[PDB]
RNA sequence: CUGCAUGGCUGUCGUCAGCUCGUGUUGUGAAAUGUUGGGUUAAGUCCCGCAACGAGCGCAACCCUUAUCCUUUGUUGCCAG
RNA sequence: AAGGCGGCCCCCUGGACGAAGACUGACGCUCAGGUGCGAAAGCGUGGGGAGCAAACAGGAUUAGAUACCCUGGUAGUCCACGCCGUAAACGAUGUCGACUUGGAGGUUGUGCCCUUGAGGCGUGGCUUCCGGAGCUAACGCGUUAAGUCGACCGCCUGGGGA
RNA sequence: GGCGUAAAGCGCACGCAGGCGGUUUGUUAAGUCAGAUGUGAAAUCCCCGGGCUCAACCUGGGAACUGCAUCUGAUACUGG
């Protein structure tokens, strides 16, 4: 019930006095079709290793959004070392406006309107990062209403 | 160039020889010629059968060949068919009377020379190499293998470069004399090449 | 259950100088004696007794307590306390991942059970006794180590500490594992991973007989209720 | 013909004491910890300490031979009485 | 203010800080252009010239050695008055103001307690180190910010070419 | 958007023009805000429709033309 989708894979290297070894880093993204969503990166020697890994770190260390209906509730800016990024609550079924990383990271998400913009450094792992905490610094009406001590219609 | 055979460095302690018998220096050669031509002979009538280890033995100038299979319906046929069959050559190879015994092979999935020719039968009908390796370790280990290492080698996928690869789960000591590593190599013709299939299986230490 | 002059007399009161101090710990500090702050004991007994009702709910319903100090000081109190309320302890060394690497630290319950059945009922003479040796020293030290909490079987359920410092690291691996958290926090320590604070001195052994009799009481009267 | 398409086998650094993994944790990350430190050893040998806990290949031992003794059997070997 | 300033004495002289009060009453901040100051080296005129020392000379070293090393040694270094107007002229961090957890010092005032000792309790200026939140690509900065803000100015826009 | 180290803080300072400006009251109404009038050609773009067998296209009405001027008001803020 929980969607999964690998975004990146990536070989990197570690040069030793035989030579160079490779290795293999997965960035996975999970979600429940609501705004339960979390991101794993695994690494291993191997391919299915490295994304069984990921895909494991990411079941768990999920986060909780506050979503609308299908949409965001404000529009909200998110930072994570190079990747200022924002993303902007849209009108129904105007799809996923969204680039590499954070089409995924909405996916699974659950969200399904968006008009996204990822400026600065577009490395996935940095602006998935950015995005789980743009979504999760996102506040409701209502939390907003008990925070102010006021009604939502107070609030409109 | 580096890793002795461990069944050669094994044959006094924990190992058995695959011929015993005896002989002076005139009939030597000559007896080792005719073990080496019935083992060619069998491995390549029971190729399709998974047979892993014939042991000679000649007592009283009469040849005695046990053979290791895993499956001995397809070796014997009919009560004495196919026996009867290889029986005949071998004492027109051996020039002398012949036996023929079998001895089954209990859990093929541990024994060095089943599983490297399963994956090499598994490479010659281009299979992926890694799914031959985890599919051999997973069994093995499920069987209740100690350890075992795999490790194939030369031209994988059609790649022009030859590199090898290995895998292992549980431990295999080499250097410990009294560990029971089943040994055995297999080689795979491919049109690409020639790759070249080692196993490695620890069953445990003989406390002798 | 404490009153404020029984703080005084085991000298909860007391904490450290004040160029060791954390200045999270504003809101907890009476004043400064001799070079030396002062912990506020009236906001010490309602937390402590607020906590002393927490761990009546959950050893009422049979949580699993893990009492944690090893300042080589109270090492036998936190021993005491946790077979008086059969409740898991660590006075020797916590390992790194000893909640977190669970599954890990389980192999090695199992490594001082199999070799505490092999030496006591299960007579594990006739080896070659430079093994029975190597044995022997083995099963010392996984018992030394391990001990507290070789019947515990499965995570604990709430974490028990003297100084959250010395073992700060049981309280990061509490934090990641939701674990609650009741802690002796004294003036140079940081009480925001310490999910119910309490001042008071660390290392005072009065003290630290003093909370944990308490604890080991409102848990044996959870239990008994 | 191609060892620069390969298997197998072999040299070599080097019988040097090193090389790694699992889970955990730290770091955006490449990676790190473990494997470092105090001693010690032929040895990543062992002990203690330690966000590491464990494990594997190796470091050692298990093998052969020599060095002393015992029992058994004494020819084609032996000669104290 | 920066550059920079090191025996002692006198003369002239600028600035900082502190303590109580008194006074003026927003008189303030920044600043293009502009003006002034501005290490060493260098230039001009006039002196001076011990030591050091570019250049140069000789000796070694070296395959060579227009160098390092050695023995010498001239401008220069010094003084007066002018010019030049540059430095890794660096905290590689523009000036002014406000707020934001701490710790150990150094220096320089000053108040109080019986200074019952050179102590005890404070309150200002400047300064060094570590370090928290926060920030940052990281290194690290961290109440003297590279944190949170406001005002003004200067500057940047791929590497060479330059 | 930046300027410790990636390009980037003038070597430092004074300072004219310029930019900015503590707090209180009164007044002004310049800026600012609101409303009205005039204008902002038509076409074009957009909306709702109509017509060519549909569409392209043609076309009716509207909105819009984010502007400027004048007048009537408002006085929190900035300015005087
Ligand atoms: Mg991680
Ligand atoms: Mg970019
Ligand atoms: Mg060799
Ligand atoms: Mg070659
Ligand atoms: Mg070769
Ligand atoms: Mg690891
Ligand atoms: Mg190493
Ligand atoms: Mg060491
Ligand atoms: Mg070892
Ligand atoms: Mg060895
Ligand atoms: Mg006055
Ligand atoms: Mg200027
Ligand atoms: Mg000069
Ligand atoms: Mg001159
Ligand atoms: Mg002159
Ligand atoms: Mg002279
Ligand atoms: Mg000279
Ligand atoms: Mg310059
Ligand atoms: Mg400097
Ligand atoms: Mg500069
Ligand atoms: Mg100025
Ligand atoms: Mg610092
Ligand atoms: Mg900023
Ligand atoms: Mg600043
Ligand atoms: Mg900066
Ligand atoms: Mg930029
Ligand atoms: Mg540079
Ligand atoms: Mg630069
Ligand atoms: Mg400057
Ligand atoms: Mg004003
Ligand atoms: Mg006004
Ligand atoms: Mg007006
Ligand atoms: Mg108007
Ligand atoms: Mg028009
Ligand atoms: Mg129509
Ligand atoms: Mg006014």
């Amino acid at each position: 019930e929980l969607q999964e989708k690998l975004i990146a894979v990536n070989r990197v290297s570690k040069t030793v006095k035989g030579g160079r070894i490779f290795s293999f880093t997965a960035l996975t993204v999970v979600g429940d079709g609501n705004g339960r969503v979390g991101f794993g990166y695994g690494k291993a020697r191997e391919v299915p290793a490295a994304i069984q890994k990921a895909m494991e770190k990411a079941r768990r260390n999920m986060i909780n959004v506050a979503l609308n209906n299908g949409t965001l509730q404000h529009p909200v800016k998110g930072v994570h070392t190079g990747s200022r990024v924002f993303m902007q609550p849209a009108s129904e079924g105007t799809g996923i406006i969204a680039g590499g990383a954070m089409r995924a990271v909405l996916e699974v998400a659950g969200v399904h309107n968006v008009l996204a913009k990822a400026y600065g450094s577009t490395n996935p792992i940095n602006v998935v990062r950015a995005t789980i905490d743009g979504l999760e610094n996102m506040n409701s009406p209502e939390m907003v209403a008990a925070k102010r001590g006021k009604s939502v219609e107070e609030i409109l | 160039g580096q890793k002795v055979h461990p069944n050669g460095i094994r044959l006094g302690i924990v190992k058995p020889w695959n011929s015993t018998w005896f002989a002076n220096t005139k009939e030597f050669a000559d007896n080792l010629d005719s073990d080496f031509k019935v083992r060619q002979y069998l491995t390549k009538e029971l190729a399709k059968a998974s047979v892993s280890r014939i042991v000679i033995e000649r007592p009283a100038k009469s040849i005695r060949v046990t053979i290791h299979t895993a499956r001995p319906g397809i070796v014997i046929g009919k009560k004495g068919e196919d026996v009867e069959k290889l029986r005949k050559v071998v004492a027109d190879i051996a020039g002398v009377p012949a036996q023929i015994n079998i001895a089954e092979v209990r859990k093929p999935e541990l024994d060095a020379k089943l599983v490297a020719d399963s994956i090499t039968s598994q490479l010659e009908r281009r299979v992926m190499f890694r799914r031959a390796m985890k599919r051999a370790v997973q069994n093995a280990m499920r069987l209740g293998a100690k350890g075992i290492k795999v490790e194939v080698s030369g031209r994988l996928g059609g790649a022009e470069i030859a590199r090898t690869e290995w895998y292992r789960e549980g431990r295999v000591p080499l250097h410990t004399l009294r560990a029971d590593i089943d040994y055995n190599t297999s080689e795979a013709h491919t049109t690409y090449g020639v790759i070249g299939v080692k196993v490695w299986i620890f069953k445990g230490e003989i406390l002798g | 259950t404490v009153s404020m002059r029984d703080m005084l007399k085991a000298g909860v009161h007391f904490g450290h100088q004040t160029r060791y101090w954390n200045p999270k710990m504003k809101p907890f500090i009476f004043g400064a004696r001799n070079k030396v702050h002062i912990i506020n004991l009236e906001k010490t007994v309602p937390m402590f007794n607020e906590a002393l009702a927490e761990l009546n709910k959950i050893a009422s319903r049979k949580g699993k307590i893990l009492f944690v100090g090893t300042k080589r000081a109270a090492s036998e109190a936190v021993k005491d306390a946790a077979l008086s309320c059969d409740q898991f302890f660590v006075n020797h060394r916590w390992l790194g991942g000893m909640l977190t690497n669970w599954k890990t630290v389980r192999q090695s319950i199992k490594r001082l059970k199999d070799l505490e059945t092999q030496s006591q009922d299960g007579t594990f003479d006739k080896l070659t006794k430079k093994e029975a040796l190597m044995r022997t020293r083995e099963l010392e030290k996984l018992e030394n180590s391990l001990g507290g909490i070789k019947d515990m079987g499965g995570l604990p359920d709430a974490l028990f500490v003297i100084d959250a410092d010395h073992e700060h690291i049981a309280i990061k691996e509490a934090n990641n594992l939701g674990i609650p958290v009741f802690a002796i926090v004294d003036t140079n320590s940081d009480p925001d991973g310490v999910d119910f604070v309490i001042p008071g001195n660390d290392d005072a052994i009065r003290a630290v007989t003093l909370y944990l009799g308490a604890v080991a009481a409102t848990v044996r009267e959870g239990r008994s209720q």
